[PDB]
């Protein structure tokens, strides 16, 4: 079924070993930085320390224990609600300008 | 001032919290300010 | 051995001096040209005039005073108050003619440069900004803004509006109209007389006169509030109570020790303290109370002074100006009396113990009074007051015009007339 | 042709006129300003007054401000202590678009926390703009030194909330202080079904009465701050009556019969008592004028000054002096006809333009819930006698006074003198 | 925006409370 073939690509796609959240390895365009300024404190202090804990481990070329890897169904979606508003008004302006 | 007084400057940096009743013991002033600010000596201020 | 040995000069300059050799000695020129003396269109002068020590003088650069004020490693500290300012130079008493010698020249032949002043404009800011960050500073200057008129009113720190716009010659005039020979006392612990004789004949020649005479600053009652946001609110109400060096002035202090100023046992519960214990029956949160007590050469301000939370600081408020209350009809124990007084003893005593309190007092003592008394006075005066007096004393604060200033979130604190 | 006045039952008041302009404007007065906010959310309605061009429920920034200009509307949040005033105004063909606009704004709002922070900036600019008038701070030291709360909070965010002001308060404060029963939706070029569908439409969402605000203490303080210009723009007030009252008129009569403000380009105001008095006396540029400025719970009335900073001892005392002549009848009827032909036709001239009549009609429907023609304001104004503003001179005299100074306050006397 | 006489200073003396005002296209204005 697809959502185990899902499961099986989150696994052997390795940043669930660095302890790094999904939206973490997003690529960082404009959109993407506005959408990160856009976030509350305490997502934004997690992600940057979850960002340099994996830079740090990338350093080391060393992962985290079994135990301490982000699994599939505690993976939020937490940058999502505001990139896809960002996403949305980029759209707009553009129809205006359309 | 050989001796660089005891608490220095750091003008654009937050003072010392409060919020315990004994450590706000006698902050009361008491005495008219003085002012007291010279050269080789931090500032100092007495109540 | 030796004593404090004091003779006023012709000039109109009181020099005492006291040899006690210590290994270091210290001189204060003490002068009359306080922060009260400061007019409506330059006030904040004497702020300036207090950092611009160590500016160019006619007869030493500024880098040739800074230089030699610390190679020998020595002071220089400018301490002003309402009514007096007063320069100190410490160093060890074998480098004491050099220091000597750079105090007369800061002190007695300035000269403002443009540029220099120009410079130090700036420091205003800054002084004021790390003098402010304790609110008791802004809630005593709102205080004497709010009470006093005129003279007083003027506080020791420039206003903003006036920062960048204090011209040379402002400086010029005020030190030509108030550090005059006949308004400032030359005081020296660890130093001879002769020497320092010698010294006042050295430069110490300015008008000689008594200056430009300031006014008799009159009562006003007003109200400060100010909403700075901060939790902790502080609120300071006072009145009227007696000039200093007078009978009212020991009663209203002796008032001041019975209601309780400041802690004895760090970290104690101020039990002697008759507010604290006042207070402490109704509002269960931190707080601090304590009597103030202010005495100018005019006039003087006895209040109570009250750092309490927001939502509390009414009742502090209350119960506290109650407790004066209390005494004001009459429930002042002999025993409170007695305690009151031995405090006031020892406070003064271990005041003058320090050398450098020791050289504020005589030189208060010799601008103010004109001669000095020796702490065995001092007590006796105080052991004069009697209970009838205390009692305002308490009379005199309850029924008086109230000046209060209060600083923080003061969504709840009560009003001169409430 | 006229001016229909329904109220809905949740408490709107919907009032239309059908002026057949070519431009039309649409307002919504609301019972919101700094006199409901409280101590510990101070400078919210700075804020929302600021806070219009935000993202709202159904329409984005973008979305609002490009809607907006391309049909060259204009949208502005005239605010006062006791009444927040939005008003669109475009072309009568355009109107719907901006009126959705307006009732999404008002209504609706996010207030997302992105763009609340970025636009506290703002309140520093608007702050010191407005503050570089000295009559700004002036007023607002004066209303903080006569009103002890309520009245006295500033139209303006203190500098010690100009970086705090969350969201949360925010929409605390539209859920407050924004319910249907304190609101009056008013248009100008405008038919009043279309109007009352789309009040129906929108603000039905929420209803009640809302958070009532307190009564106005009057302390009477004397806030005085030294700024170094030159002239002293001093102001001298006392307890007035509310406004809506017999008393109010007399004030207002007494208003001209002291003089306020010029008739003649460049002129000498010779009508004006309080200038003469004046006059005679300080010979260097001054003026002088009476204040008058009622609320809903009370008011304040007495006499603002500009002058030199050694002459303002004179000015504030003698014009003083003037109205305590009027107090011990002093006052000729003449004078008296003379001051109300000046108010009626001050009134009558207000509503000429169509924004001052929006904003008269606004007022009325806001505080006193129906709307009242010109003649019979002119009737009220006529109505009053010599001896009712004989109260007024009392108790504007042998009232607790409020000074509030500004400048160079070396000679200004103290409220005690 | 300095005054040094009286017909300058003529209509400077405010007798209305003040009406603050800002507007989305307008600047703001005060009264």
């Amino acid at each position: 079924w697809l959502e185990g073939i899902r499961k099986w690509y989150y696994n052997a796609a390795g940043f669930n070993k660095l302890g790094l959240m999904r939206d973490d390895t997003i690529y960082e365009d404009d959109d993407v930085k506005e959408a990160i300024r856009r976030l509350p404190e305490n997502l934004y202090n997690d992600r940057v320390f979850r960002i340099k804990r994996a830079l740090d481990l990338t350093m080391r070329q060393q992962i985290l224990p079994k135990e301490q890897w982000t699994k599939y169904e505690e993976d939020k979606f937490y940058l999502e609600p505001y990139l896809k508003e960002v996403i949305r008004e980029r759209k707009e302006r553009e129809e205006w300008a359309k | 001032a050989a001796l660089p007084a005891t608490s220095e400057s750091p003008v654009l940096d937050a003072k010392r919290s409060f919020l315990c009743r004994e450590s706000l013991s006698g902050q009361a002033a008491g005495r008219p300010l003085v002012a007291s600010v010279g050269l080789n000596v931090p500032a100092s201020v007495r109540y | 051995p030796q004593d404090l040995e004091f003779t006023r000069l012709p000039n109109g300059l009181v020099i005492a001096s006291l040899e006690n050799y210590a290994p270091a000695s210290r001189i204060g020129l003490f002068i009359k040209a306080g922060s009260r003396y400061e007019d409506s269109n330059n006030l904040g002068t004497s702020h300036l005039l207090r950092l611009a020590s160590s500016l160019t003088t006619k007869g030493a650069s500024s880098f040739k005073i800074t230089r030699g004020i610390e190679a020998v490693g020595g002071k220089l500290s400018v301490t002003s108050t309402r009514e007096s300012m007063a320069y100190t130079v410490e160093c060890l008493r074998d480098d004491i003619e050099i220091l000597m010698e750079f105090l007369l020249n800061v002190t007695a032949a300035p000269e403002f440069r443009r540029w220099e002043v120009a410079a130090l404009q700036s420091q205003l800011r800054i002084d004021k900004a790390v003098a402010f960050q304790n609110p008791q500073a802004q809630v005593l200057e709102n205080l004497h803004a709010a009470a006093y008129r005129n003279a007083l009113a003027n506080s020791l720190y420039c206003p903003d509006y006036r920062i960048g716009k204090v011209t040379p010659d402002q400086l010029h005039y005020y030190v030509q109209n108030h550090f005059t020979s006949a308004r400032m006392a030359l005081i020296g612990l660890g130093v001879s007389h002769p020497v320092l004789k010698q010294v006042a004949e050295r430069f110490l020649n300015m008008r000689g006169g008594l200056g430009l005479s300031g006014a008799k600053a009159k009562y006003r009652g007003g109200e400060i509030r100010d909403q700075n946001g901060d939790s902790l609110v502080h609120a300071a109400l006072v009145a009227e109570s007696a000039a200093t060096g007078s009978a009212e002035a020991n009663a209203f202090s002796v008032l001041q020790h019975v209601l309780g100023a400041g802690p004895h046992v760090k970290r104690g519960s101020n039990a002697t303290s008759s507010l604290y214990q006042a207070v402490a029956k109704g509002v269960h949160q931190p707080f601090d109370v304590s009597a103030f007590n202010a005495s100018y050469s005019d006039s003087g301000l006895f209040g109570i002074y009250t750092i309490s939370q927001a939502a509390s600081a009414g009742d502090v408020i209350k119960s506290a100006y109650d407790q004066v209350k209390t005494i004001a009809q009459g429930n002042l124990s002999n025993t409170d009396v007695q305690a009151a007084k031995n405090k006031l003893k020892a406070g003064y005593l271990m005041s003058v113990e320090s050398s450098e309190g020791f050289l504020d007092e005589v030189g208060s003592q010799a601008l103010v009074a004109g001669s000095y008394v020796q702490p065995s006075t001092v007590l006796q005066q105080i052991d004069s007051v009697a209970d009838a007096d205390v009692i305002n004393a308490a009379k005199k604060f309850v029924s008086g015009r109230k000046s209060m200033a209060a600083s923080g979130n003061l969504g709840h604190t009560p009003f001169v007339d409430e």
